[PDB]
């Protein structure tokens, strides 16, 4: 027995309406749970037997059933919902989950506000540097962040890394690390980092000249 | 007060074998059925195994069959799950739960199955310049967790600690950054306090301007 989820990802204001179908592949009776889980965490029951409210979740959630169509809906959205939940069979071992569906909170645009960290002493000690770019606070999650070593725009010496949605203000915030060997680093002065964000006019350019 | 707490689990060699226990409170294991489900990281839930303490009956998954083996000891009100031959497939986290919809859960051990050494990270400092931004560097590590805090737990408001990022090593790096006015750089101290339990590494590093 096979579960299906739909939406794979989600993004819905507070407020809002968010409905969520799950597909089974084959009968499954009333057998269904509905699952919430925050970033690592545990999975916490929201809907027992596909309509029963768990002691405990707000009356906001709810469970339906068409089938082998089950549907959880929200009828008021918060912000302190941002999570993956799950549809889990227990007619037939094996219980078989659903793929997920991350919701994300919608929000209005937020520039990002960037610094640039240049290498420190001990890791230039060690024999490798790192340059980290800081993106803070932002909305969409969407950002081009380029890298410019004396006015050269890199390629695939970056690695990015973003948070999950801030619990109060549903932003999101990101690192660009550039990790070179030291003996690179130490050839080259302008180190600039350039973001380009649909919160920012025109790309900001955050950048530092060794030797500051 | 009821809960579940799993122990057991880290870094094994590829067909190596580990084990573990998940205590039970509040409850008898025997009155229910008790379930280990995995998860990947970022990868979803998959059951593996389930058992009823009172009869002994094992019920498995044939992405585990055979290599795996979940025991029960009633009169110690602990489930086990016993794994050999473990594959880099079945590195995730490993939880515990109880039936009938699966209700109270376990925060979850992690296994990780690679051929990597376990290393402690290297813990760098990154200064503000000229709101100002500061943070710290956590380098080459592994396996995971790693706790980072700021001033013991003092400093809390606008702190962002960026998950781990995979490196060309095999081994892992993560950052971790506060958002302080420019004002607190010179007369206000910031430490932040690194934790890596797999090396038993333990670093505080005051980051200054
Ligand atoms: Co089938
Ligand atoms: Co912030």
């Amino acid at each position: 027995i096979q579960m299906t989820q739909s939406p794979s990802s989600l993004s819905a204001s507070v407020g809002d309406r968010v409905t969520i179908t799950c597909r089974a592949s084959q009968d499954v009776n009333t057998a269904v749970a509905w699952y919430q889980q925050k970033p690592g965490k545990a999975p916490k029951l929201l809907i027992y037997s596909a309509s029963f409210l768990y002691s405990g979740v707000p009356s906001r959630f709810s469970g339906s059933r068409s089938g082998t169509d089950f549907t959880l809906t929200i009828s008021s959205l918060q912000p302190e919902d941002f999570a993956t939940y799950y549809c889990q069979q227990h007619y037939t071992t094996p219980p078989t989950f659903g793929q997920g569906t991350k919701v994300e909170i919608k929000r209005t645009v937020a520039a990002p506000s960037v610094f640039i960290f240049p290498p420190s002493d001990e890791q230039l000690k060690s024999g490798t540097a790192s340059v980290v770019c800081l993106l803070n606070n932002f909305y969409p999650r969407e950002a081009k962040v380029q890298w410019k070593v004396d006015n050269a725009l890199q390629s695939g010496n970056s690695q990015e890394s973003v948070t999950e949605q801030d619990s109060k203000d549903s932003t999101y915030s990101l690192s660009s690390t550039l990790t070179l060997s030291k003996a690179d680093y130490e050839k080259h002065k302008v180190y600039a980092c350039e973001v380009t964000h649909q919160g920012l006019s025109s790309p900001v350019t955050k950048s530092f000249n060794r030797g500051e | 007060e009821v809960q579940l707490v799993e122990s057991g689990g880290g870094l094994v060699q590829p067909g190596g074998s580990l084990r573990l226990s998940c205590a039970a409170s509040g409850f008898n294991i025997k009155d229910t059925y008790i379930h280990w489900v995995r998860q990947a990281p970022g990868k979803g839930l998959e059951w593996v195994a389930r058992i009823y303490p009172t009869n002994g009956y094992t019920r498995y998954a044939d992405s585990v069959k055979g290599r795996f083996t979940i025991s029960a000891d009633t009169s110690k009100n602990t489930a086990y799950l016993q794994m050999n031959s473990l594959r880099a497939e079945d590195t995730a986290v490993y939880y515990c739960s109880r039936w009938y919809a699966m209700d109270y859960w376990g925060q979850g051990t992690l296994v990780t199955v690679s051929s990597a050494s376990t290393k402690g990270p290297s813990v760098f400092p990154l200064a503000p310049s000229s709101t100002a931004a500061l943070g710290c560097l956590v380098k080459d590590y592994f396996p995971e967790p790693v706790t980072v805090s700021w001033n013991s737990g003092a400093l809390t408001s606008g702190v962002h600690t960026f998950p781990c990022v995979l490196q060309s090593s095999g081994l892992y790096s993560l950052s971790s950054v506060v958002t302080v006015p420019s004002s607190s750089l010179g007369t206000q101290t910031y430490i932040c306090n690194v934790n890596h339990k797999p090396s038993n590494t333990k670093v505080d590093k005051k980051v200054e301007p």
